[PDB]
């Protein structure tokens, strides 16, 4: 089924030839758009008061990375190198041995934020809920060196962001 | 004659001035060329997955669509109900996110600066929709070949029903903007004339098509998921301008709101991904419990699954026009060789064409009504 | 809300009323009161040339009437 | 009557913020004089408001602290200093505070 | 007045005068040019900040590089650089201008906009959300008040 | 006192100037839903200042390859003639009470059209003179219909001095017996500031640059405000040709609180129309004014010349 | 005098504000910049603008039709005289020759824009 957009043929009356002369010499038609700005003059703007207000966002948020802990303050991440193997990017860089309990743990573990897409693949392949995004989406520098994420600086936004994302794993894990 | 470079997407146009008239226009592309399709032969068929969010990164769900279709296609697997009509909810929206660009940031650049505000508050609530689904605002990755990542979350299919309720009227505040204005009209009548049989030899698609009576559209005439269960009228122009297409895009937007009536009351009850766990993850807490998922899990994203050696050409009716790949397997967890036809490539190929006898203003018109984004182009 | 442009016009306003209400009062002060004399046309110099020596002052804004004359 | 009503909650807000010192304050901070419903404060000095007749997005506002961690934060005030627990809540990724 | 006094405040009245008049030429090269928009859409608004929505260059305070920079585009995207008046800054916008992104191992990329122009605020996202990129604008605001051009100069 | 009197207008104006960058930015910001400027001071009051301190300790960059003395005559020209069309306007008593006012704005407004010539000269850029050329055209084409129309409207008035317009307005807007003409003369004074929708160069942003686009920092802070301080006078010109507002010699603040609104409005009309309308195709501007604009434009001057005569109302000469 | 006053201050206003423009702000040059803008990319071609017929008949044509505007000012002057009659002819006489001087460009293609 289709319609046509411009498909008309316009009446040839006297009186709807004087209407559109009474347009083309009175302007009617262009006054007619002057009325639909002067109604948005009077509309309540959509601005939010940024940065005392806030865009709503959703539990599922793809943010700042974070590695999690256990309950008991174990790391999560147990060195499998999915995370690193589906990264479309080549962000993640990982090398592990065993610790000095013999645990599977990692010694470096990088994200370069600077090529990484923000696109959760690694979240998805972790079995362990270790690596995740969070809900941060202020963290901008001053200089590219500081968005070479090391283990360390991962380990800390787990620390300071576990209140948050907890929550919003609890929020939609039902649906993973 | 007079030679000039204009440009700083990025384009930069070599183009031969008799005064006020154009004689010849010579695009240079490749300012935003970046070896996508070379990348994609590095990469597994999930890896690849957001590529396609970054061709045309105005219709994001639309790329995904296309190339899941052509996976699963090789694949030989079939994406379940629920999650076809998903794909179809959502590129409708995604279909609405691309034509109030086109025909807001076309206004745009004729001077037109009002529309293209009112308009971003409205793709601002649809890129909540995208955010809700997938946690991204723009490349949510969120359909897959098997079907769709994660189940839309409780409540959203209402506040789809609340915007789709208002956004008619949307439509109608841009429409006493421009349709009947007389300057709009002046800059879009008679401009960039395309023919019938030199769209078709041109390559042209979509609403370039359309424009000039050509009664084509894939969505009716090689339809994909569940678009043979939706009722819609396909839009077609008379005089093949650019005022026109400009008709066609924004009918296009009113029946892309009369889908959503129906996607919204004809959505099924079931899962949202194949189940068939040597294509689509299976769901974290069977990861966690039984042998074989933890297995496929593993293997899906180190590895992933093994295509069936082959190629296929599979289109879709983007809002653009037809995007399509040509993806070749050669029975590896990596695909061969994936060319990517972008819609907007002959479309900007036939800019010097359609530019022939209009003044160096209407250049800007025509590029604004072929709607073009250079990351297609280039990709 | 749309009440809050009102300030920047209120202040392009002011700026606006200023120019007239300065010139206005800045010709009365200085022509005794009343409005400048506009003089486009000779006759109307010729008067107000006039009025210059009639004052005894040099000011042609200084009126004499019938207390001058007996 | 009713645009004598509108003077009225324009004079409220006045009283709203305790007087005229506390209405510039919030004016020249948070360029913002709307009263609403105090939801909580947190242990940096951050007060949480809400107002739901408010349209969606501006229904919650934070008015900072004006020190936090020996920064004087009363004109450099920033949107990383919400500590996670109300940065659920002030995104509207939570109804619960 | 000790002299450090009168340029202490003179630096902060260029200072105000400059963050608060910030005028941005945007190289919109890929999506993130996109987010670019929705920050001067209604809901963010960054002209109430003082942020035009567009100027030209040579009246452009800083350069938001949004998108992916390929090796063909990065000549021309130092022209328009030397052509800024100063002062000049750079907010780079998203990963394929940060360090190159998804396209980082690319033959056609530049891995990273800072090896054409000096950068002073870097955005990470692919794409920052609208409000992630209005976070680094006001995050130069603060950098361009903590500039001390007039101390310095007093104690040269 | 005079040299007190002639502060007291140009200094105002260039403060109703910068503020009227603000409320163009707060108007356009509400007419797209929006705010504007409401950071920098209360609801934006200092955004004017922060722009004016940034432009001008900016780097004034001008090209090596630039005539220096026509760079610099440019800006020079078009301020000095911007403030120099206030001096005759009865607002309601005129800085300089000129019996030849009305062609007095006439003489000094085609002489501006000098500013864009030399500024595109003196870019030796070739971007930019094609932009003067362009610009210049448009120009001189409209300043043919603002010269008719305002004859025509004399015709009803007696004399080319602007008070007279005060008394011949005295029962009545002239924007009744001519609205026909006000229309025009309306388009015909956003057509010569360059406004929207005829702003091809200014900001048209396509393929096309401005005469102006190699200015920076404070030269091109003086352009604008010549810019600007021509939008107000305009429409101030529109307020006393169309809109008398009456005199009382006892209250001269109530007119200049009258006229003040009117030319207020005016403005804020100019405002209205760059939110509400692309802009025109060079080429369709010109066919504005050659095909559509002068035709009518000559037809009421030769019934404006006859009126008067065959209704038995002549005005007065003096 | 108050004449001159006025011209000598606004243009005296416009200088010192240049002036200000030019010594006040901080200045650094090198070849990069202090180049024509273009468009980011390198110029094209040494060579000075076309000459382009159609902006030439523009200017003489506006020199032209000003010329006839020169001769209608003193019309709200003329129209006091006794003569009505022979004045109202005149004035008709010239505005039509200047809609016959309208016409004559619109038939030959005087005002196109179409090379
Ligand atoms: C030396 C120095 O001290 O600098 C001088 C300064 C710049 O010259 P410069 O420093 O040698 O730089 C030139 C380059 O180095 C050399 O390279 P360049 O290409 O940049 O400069 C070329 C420029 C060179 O111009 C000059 O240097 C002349 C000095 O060419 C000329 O203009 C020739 C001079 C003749 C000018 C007309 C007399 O000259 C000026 O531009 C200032 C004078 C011109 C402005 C006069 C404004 C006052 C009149 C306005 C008020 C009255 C209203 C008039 C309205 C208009 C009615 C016509
Ligand atoms: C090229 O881009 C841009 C434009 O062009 C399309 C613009 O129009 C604008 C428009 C807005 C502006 C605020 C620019 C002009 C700024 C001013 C502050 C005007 C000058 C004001 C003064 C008060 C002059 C100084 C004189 C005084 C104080 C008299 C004593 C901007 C910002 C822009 O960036
Ligand atoms: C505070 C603000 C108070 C209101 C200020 C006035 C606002 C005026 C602009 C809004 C107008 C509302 C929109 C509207 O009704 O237009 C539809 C109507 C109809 O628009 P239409 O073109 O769609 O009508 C088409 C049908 N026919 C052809 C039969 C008319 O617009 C008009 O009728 C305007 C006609 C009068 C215009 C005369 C020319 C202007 C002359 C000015 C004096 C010289
Ligand atoms: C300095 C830069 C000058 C910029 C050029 C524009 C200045 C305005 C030109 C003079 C205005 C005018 O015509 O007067 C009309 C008006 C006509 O008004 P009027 O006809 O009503 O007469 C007023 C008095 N009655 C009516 C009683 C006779 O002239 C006057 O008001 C008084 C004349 C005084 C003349 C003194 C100035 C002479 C010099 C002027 C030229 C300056 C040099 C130009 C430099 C080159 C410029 C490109
Ligand atoms: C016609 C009705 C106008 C109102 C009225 O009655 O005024 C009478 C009164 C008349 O006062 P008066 O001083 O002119 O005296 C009238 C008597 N004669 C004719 C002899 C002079 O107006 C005023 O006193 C104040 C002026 C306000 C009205 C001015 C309207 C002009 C608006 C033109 C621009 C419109 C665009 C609006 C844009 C808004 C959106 C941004
Ligand atoms: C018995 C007494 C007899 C006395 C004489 C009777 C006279 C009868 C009426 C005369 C006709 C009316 C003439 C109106 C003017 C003609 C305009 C025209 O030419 O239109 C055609 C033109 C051209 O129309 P076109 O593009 O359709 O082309 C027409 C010609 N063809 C098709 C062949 C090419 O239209 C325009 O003017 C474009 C308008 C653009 C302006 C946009 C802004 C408008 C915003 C509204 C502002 C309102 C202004 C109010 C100002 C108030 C100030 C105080
Ligand atoms: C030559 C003889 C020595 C005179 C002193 C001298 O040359 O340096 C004065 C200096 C030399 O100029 P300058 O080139 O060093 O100034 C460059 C820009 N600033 C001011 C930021 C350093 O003149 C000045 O700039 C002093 C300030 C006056 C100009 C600004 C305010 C008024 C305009
Ligand atoms: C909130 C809604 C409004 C929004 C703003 C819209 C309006 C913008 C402003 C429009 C222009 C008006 C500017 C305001 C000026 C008003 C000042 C005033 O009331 O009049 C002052 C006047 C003093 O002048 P003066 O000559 O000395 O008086 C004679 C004394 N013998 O005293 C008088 O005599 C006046 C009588
Ligand atoms: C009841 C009775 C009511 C009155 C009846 C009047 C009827 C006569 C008037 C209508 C005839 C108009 C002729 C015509 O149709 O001309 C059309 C043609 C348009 O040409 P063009 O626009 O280039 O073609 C399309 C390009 N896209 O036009 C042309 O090609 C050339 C047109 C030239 C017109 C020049 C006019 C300028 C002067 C205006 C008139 C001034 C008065 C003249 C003197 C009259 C004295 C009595
Ligand atoms: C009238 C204004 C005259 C002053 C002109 C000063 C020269 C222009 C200038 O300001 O440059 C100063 C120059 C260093 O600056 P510049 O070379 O322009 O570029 C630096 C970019 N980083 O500093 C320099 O190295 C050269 C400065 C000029 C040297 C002048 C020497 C005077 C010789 C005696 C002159 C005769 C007596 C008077
Ligand atoms: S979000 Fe995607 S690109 Fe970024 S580290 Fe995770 S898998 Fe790699
Ligand atoms: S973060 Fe998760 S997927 Fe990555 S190595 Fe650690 S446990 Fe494995
Ligand atoms: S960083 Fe992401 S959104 Fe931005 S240009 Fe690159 S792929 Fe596109």
């Amino acid at each position: 089924t289709y319609k046509y957009v411009n498909l008309r043929e316009p009446s040839m009356d006297m009186k709807s030839v004087t209407d559109r002369a009474a347009q083309t010499l009175l302007w009617t038609e262009l006054i007619r758009g002057l009325g639909m700005t002067l109604s948005y003059l009077f509309r309540e703007p959509a601005t939010i008061n940024y940065p005392f207000e806030k865009g709503p966002l959703s539990p599922r948020f793809r943010g700042e990375h974070a590695l999690r802990r256990y309950p008991s303050g174990e790391e999560r991440c147990i060195a499998c190198k999915l995370c690193e193997a589906v990264c479309p990017a080549q962000a993640i860089t990982i090398e592990a041995e065993p610790r000095a309990d013999g645990s599977r743990r990692t010694t470096r573990y990088d994200i370069d934020m600077t090529k990484c897409i923000y696109c959760g693949f690694c979240q998805e392949a972790c079995p362990v809920d270790a690596i995740v995004e969070g809900p941060n989406f202020e963290f901008s520098t001053e200089t590219h060196e500081e968005l070479l994420y090391n283990k360390e600086k991962l380990l800390n936004n787990g620390d300071k962001w576990e209140a948050e994302i907890a929550a919003n794993i609890q929020a939609d894990y039902l649906y993973r | 004659n007079l030679t000039l470079n204009f440009g700083p997407g990025v384009l930069r146009l070599v183009m031969e001035l008799s005064g006020e008239m154009v004689r010849k226009c010579d695009p240079h592309i490749g300012l935003l060329h970046r070896g996508t399709e070379k990348l994609i032969e590095y990469k597994t068929y999930l890896q690849a997955l957001p590529y396609f969010d970054r061709l045309d990164y105005v219709s994001m769900m639309c790329n995904e669509q296309a190339y899941s279709l052509a996976v699963e296609k090789l694949l030989n697997i079939r994406p379940p109900p629920r999650a076809q009509w998903i794909r179809v909810l959502f590129g409708e929206i995604t279909r609405l996110l691309n034509h109030i660009m086109a025909v807001t940031t076309h206004a745009l650049d004729i001077g037109a600066m009002t529309p293209f505000f009112w308009m971003f508050e409205e793709r601002e609530k649809m890129f909540e929709f995208y955010e809700r689904v997938s946690g991204a605002r723009m490349h949510a990755a969120y359909v897959r070949p098997g079907g769709v990542h994660q189940d839309l979350p409780l409540g959203l299919m209402d506040d789809i029903y609340e915007f789709s309720k208002n956004f008619s009227l949307r439509i109608d505040e841009l429409e006493e903007m421009l349709t009947n204005n007389r300057i709009w009209r002046n800059r879009t009548v008679d401009i960039g004339i395309v023919t019938a049989e030199d769209a078709l030899n041109y390559g042209f698609s979509g609403v370039m098509l359309r424009g000039s009576g050509i009664q084509w559209d894939l969505r009716k005439t090689q339809p994909y998921d569940v678009y043979d269960q939706v009722e819609f009228d396909v839009p077609i122009g008379s005089r093949g301008d650019c005022y026109d297409r400009y008709l066609c895009r924004v009918e296009e937007m009113r029946q892309s709101i009369r889908i959503i009536s129906q996607c919204l009351n004809k959505m099924p009850p079931g899962e949202i991904k194949v189940d068939d766990a040597k294509v689509s993850p299976p769901k974290r807490a069977e990861m966690k419990t039984s042998m074989e998922s933890l297995i496929h899990h593993f293997k899906l994203y180190t590895e992933g699954y093994q295509v069936p050696p082959g190629a296929t050409y599979t289109a879709i009716e983007a809002p653009k026009g037809e995007f399509g790949v040509y993806l070749v397997s050669d029975g590896s967890s990596r695909p061969y060789r994936c060319k990517i036809k972008a819609p907007g490539f002959a479309h900007l190929a036939g800019l010097d064409k359609m530019s022939k006898g209009h003044m160096l203003a209407d250049v800007v018109a025509i590029i604004g009504t072929q709607d073009i984004v250079f990351g297609e182009v280039d990709r | 809300m749309w009440f809050e442009v009102l300030p920047g016009i209120a202040v392009m306003g002011v700026c606006l009323f200023i120019p007239g209400m300065a010139t206005a009062r800045i010709h009365r002060f200085s022509n005794g009161g009343k409005e400048k004399r506009v003089a486009h046309y000779p006759y109307q110099w010729y008067l107000m040339e006039r009025d210059r020596r009639v004052s005894g002052v040099n000011r042609s804004y200084v009126s004499k009437g019938l207390e001058n004359i007996d | 009557m009713e645009l004598l009503q509108v003077l009225k909650r324009g004079l409220q807000q006045v009283s709203g913020h305790g007087g005229l010192r506390g209405y510039l304050r919030v004016l020249f901070r948070a360029n913002d004089v709307r009263v609403g419903t105090l939801v909580g404060e947190d242990k940096y000095g951050n007060k949480y408001y809400e107002d739901n007749k408010q349209f969606f997005g501006r229904h919650r506002w934070v008015i900072y602290t004006t020190e936090m961690n020996g920064k004087n934060t009363f004109w450099d005030v920033d949107g990383s200093m919400v500590p996670p627990e109300w940065h659920r809540w002030l995104h509207c990724m939570t109804d619960d505070p | 007045s000790r002299g450090e006094y009168v340029v202490a405040k003179l630096d902060d009245l260029i200072n105000w005068a400059r963050r608060s008049s910030l005028w941005p030429m945007t190289f919109g090269l890929a999506c993130c040019a996109v987010e670019m928009m929705h920050m001067a859409a209604p809901r963010y608004d960054m002209d109430r900040f003082g942020v035009v929505f567009r100027a030209s260059p040579r009246q452009s305070d800083v350069m938001i590089v949004a998108g992916t920079l390929t090796n063909k585009m990065a000549p021309a995207l130092r022209k328009v650089y030397d052509q800024m008046p100063e002062p000049r800054y750079v907010v780079s916008m998203g990963s394929c201008a940060n360090g190159g992104g998804y396209y980082h191992y690319s033959y056609s990329v530049v891995r990273g906009c800072d090896r054409i122009v000096p950068v002073d605020i870097y955005v990470p996202g692919c794409p920052p959300t609208a409000e992630a990129l209005l976070y680094g604008i006001l995050q130069l605001q603060k950098k361009i008040k903590r500039e001390k051009r007039l101390r310095i100069w007093y104690r040269r | 006192m005079f040299m007190i009197n002639i502060l007291m207008l140009i200094i105002p104006i260039l403060l109703a100037v910068a503020f009227l960058t603000l409320v163009e930015r707060k108007v356009l910001g509400y007419m797209q839903l929006r705010k504007g400027p409401n950071v920098v001071g209360p609801y934006g009051l200092l955004q004017p200042i922060a722009d004016a301190i940034k432009l001008f300790i900016k780097e004034p960059l001008r090209p090596a390859t630039s005539s220096a003395s026509m760079f610099i005559l440019a800006p020079i020209m078009a301020l000095g003639l911007a403030l120099t069309m206030w001096i005759p306007l009865p607002m309601p008593y005129p800085l300089i009470n000129m019996n030849l006012g009305v062609l007095f704005m006439l003489a000094m407004s085609s002489l501006a059209v000098y500013s864009i010539l030399w500024s595109g000269w003196a870019s030796n850029s070739k971007y930019a003179l094609i932009g003067a050329l362009r610009a210049v055209a448009q120009t001189i084409s409209y300043e043919v219909t603002l010269a008719i129309i305002l004859l025509s409207v004399l015709l009803m008035s007696g004399s080319f001095t602007l008070s007279t317009l005060i008394t011949t307005q005295e029962q009545m807007w002239l924007i009744l017996p001519a609205w026909p003409l006000a229309m025009m003369w309306f388009i015909s004074t956003l057509a010569e500031t360059n406004r929207a929708p005829f702003d091809l160069t200014e900001g048209e942003s396509e393929l096309v640059s401005g005469f102006n686009v190699e200015y920076a920092a404070g030269p091109f802070a003086l352009f604008f405000m010549a810019e600007y301080a021509n939008i107000i006078m305009m429409n101030i010109f529109t307020a006393i040709l169309f809109l008398g507002t009456s005199h009382n010699p006892h209250m001269p603040e109530l007119y200049t609180i009258n006229f003040t609104i009117k030319s207020l409005l005016l403005t804020m009309s100019f405002l209205w129309i760059r939110a509400s309308y692309p802009r025109f195709r060079y080429d369709q501007l010109m066919h504005l004014l050659w095909k559509n604009f002068l035709p009518l434009t000559l037809a009421l001057c030769m019934w404006h010349v006859s009126l008067p005569i065959l209704t038995s109302g002549i005005p007065p000469q003096t | 005098m108050n004449l001159m006053l006025a011209l000598l201050t606004n243009f005296t206003l416009a200088t010192l504000l240049v002036i200000i423009a030019f010594w006040l702000p901080q200045l650094n040059v090198y070849s990069e910049k202090t180049s024509p803008y273009e468009c980011g990319f390198d110029p094209m071609g040494s060579a000075r603008l076309p000459f382009s017929m159609k902006f030439f008949l523009v200017a003489i044509t506006f020199l032209l039709f000003d010329l006839e505007i020169a001769l209608l000012l003193p019309l709200p002057w003329a129209s006091q005289t006794a003569n009505l009659n022979t004045m109202l002819t005149m004035a008709l006489f010239l505005i039509i020759l200047l809609a016959v001087s309208l016409a004559y460009e619109w038939t030959q293609k005087g005002l196109e824009w179409t090379e």
